[PDB]
């Protein structure tokens, strides 16, 4: 009926962690290359998404127990779920008024469109909003969303991963903190918890569904020379 | 190889 | 005394060839990452000469007897010769005035110290201002200017060059044009010539200053990741 | 490989 001095260390740790590696100013968008409304929408968004890779990074580096991995299982996890973890740190900017992610002004308002303009057809961006919706919907306390992240980092069932018993083990750890966060201090929430895990099911379709538009960018040089060093590596199929 | 996922992992 | 009917057709093509790939308003510019007065002007040039690459790409092909040559021919000559066709470009916006680039504003206006902040060092910005003051002291006429950047791209001492009989025929076709051209058109110019070809050999000095510069960005993945897909390439030691 | 490259030359 009460978290544990451990527990509660663990959730200290990664709502700094997203502290630290999320501007809700969003003022480093000036940095990347301007939004334009074919593909025009490709060079900003794929600016957004190395940019939002490297917090992604700074991120997982401070999850309790990922820097005890090894630099190939943390880059197997990162691969992975470096899309699944932007997918849900966005949520935080998705507005459900407008059904678009609010940067700030016209420019950094990202609507389903902006995004088609960046190779990716509604038949992928459909339920990507419908996921913002229904996560947004949930009314995450940041310790939830947070929590959200780190296990959905540590995924046990990854391409690559070669101790997927420690991860488990971490993830486990993770999801009983999650589970008795809610629990104890979050009302009416003895069903949030399942909902939550439910949301990283459909995390693994939506990733799916974008590894595959991006397979096609990546494979026409005239559109994969608009991404950067970074996101040609992480979501490259390089084996380490 | 990775080299920029290795460097940005200290 | 006066310039063929085939020394005017390359003529028409190359200035047209440098019309379609030079922009006097530099109103491209916008669309790169914006300057930032450590590394902080990196990701703006690194934008830039990205953006410069694509255009001298768009001109070679223009050069007559350029598209004849082989895929690998035309890369060996692309990588090897980037660099200074940019180099000799760049004369274009440079100013004496003030000793810098000038392509608008306090944003696009590029000084010595600007470079500085991209990775590069006095002890080879120094040559390269030096190198652009004489060559605007040259007063070149846009004809010559063009020619030189033709005849700079298809210089036969290159690495991986393969058919290096073919390339300084059209070369030396393009030699002739020049100093036919000078000699005819343009007065005081019997000297003039001769100082071009100096240029020539200047600029493998100004690059192969460059390439070591580049070379401790390229093998830093801090650095190297605010590079573009085409410089990592182009400035690249793949070979094919 | 040169893909840009290639691909940039028509
Ligand atoms: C990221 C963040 C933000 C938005 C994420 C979005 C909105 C635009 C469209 C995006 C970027 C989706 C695109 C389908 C991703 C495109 C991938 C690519 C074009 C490279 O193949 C995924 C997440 C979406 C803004 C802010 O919340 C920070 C967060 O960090
Ligand atoms: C290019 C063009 C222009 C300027 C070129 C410059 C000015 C800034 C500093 C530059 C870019 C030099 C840098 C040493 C190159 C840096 C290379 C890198 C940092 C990637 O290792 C070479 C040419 C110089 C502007 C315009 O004339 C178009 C032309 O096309």
């Amino acid at each position: 009926h009460m978290l544990s001095d451990e527990q509660m260390q663990i959730i200290n740790s990664l709502v700094e962690a997203h502290h630290k590696t999320y501007d809700d100013s969003y003022s480093d968008f000036v940095r990347f290359r301007p939004p334009v409304r074919r593909l025009s929408m490709l060079p900003h968004l794929a600016d957004l998404v190395s940019y939002s890779i490297q917090k992604v990074i700074g991120f997982a580096k401070m999850i309790p127990g990922f820097r005890d991995l090894t630099a190939e299982d943390q880059i197997a996890l990162l691969k992975s779920s470096a899309i699944e973890i932007i997918m849900l740190r966005s949520n935080q900017s998705f507005s459900l008024e407008d059904m678009s992610w609010s940067c700030g002004g016209p420019d950094f308002k990202y609507c389903i469109n902006d995004v088609t303009k960046a190779g990716h057809t509604l038949e992928h961006l459909e339920p990507l909003v419908k996921f913002q919706v229904g996560l947004k919907k949930l009314k995450l306390h940041e310790e939830e969303h947070v929590l959200l992240m780190a296990i959905c980092l540590l995924s046990p069932d990854r391409p690559g991963v070669q101790d997927h018993v420690r991860i488990e083990a971490l993830q486990d750890r993770l999801c009983d903190v999650l589970q008795a966060y809610i629990r104890i201090q979050h009302p009416g929430g003895r069903l949030l918890y399942a909902k939550m895990i439910q949301k990283l099911a459909d995390l693994r379709s939506l990733n799916e569904e974008h590894s595959k538009q991006y397979r096609s960018l990546s494979f026409q040089p005239e559109h994969s020379m608009q991404l950067t060093p970074l996101v040609l590596e992480v979501f490259g199929s390089e084996v380490s | 190889r990775h080299k920029i996922l290795h460097r940005l992992l200290q």
